[PDB]
């Protein structure tokens, strides 16, 4: 093929400046009550024989 | 008093002890609880209650 400039010159649509994140989750801050205080769908208290 | 945290495995222990003969450590937490289960239904002594 012969070469024709015009037709080979294309413009470019590119976004600009990302920052890709993996793992995710991590951003989650989470603690836990003290075991002696649990509950199931029940809501009364899992493990309740003092 | 809502003491949901003064796990009663406590009182029973002392109780039994105070009537020597019984090798406390050498008796499963179980029986002990059941022991509370019965105690609970007992009337304080006016004195006590009052």
């Amino acid at each position: 093929q012969q070469f024709d400039f015009r037709a080979s010159m294309h413009m470019l649509t590119s976004n600009l400046t990302f920052t890709v994140y993996s793992d995710l989750l991590a951003f989650v801050s989470a603690d836990t009550v003290e075991p002696i205080n649990a509950v199931a769908f029940d809501n009364m208290r899992i493990m309740n024989e003092l | 008093l809502n003491l949901y945290q003064k796990k009663m495995k406590s009182i029973v222990e002392d109780f039994l002890k105070r009537l020597q003969i019984f090798d406390i450590s050498r008796v499963p937490d179980d029986q002990m609880y059941r022991l509370r289960d019965r105690l609970r239904l007992l009337p304080v002594e006016i004195r006590r209650l009052d």
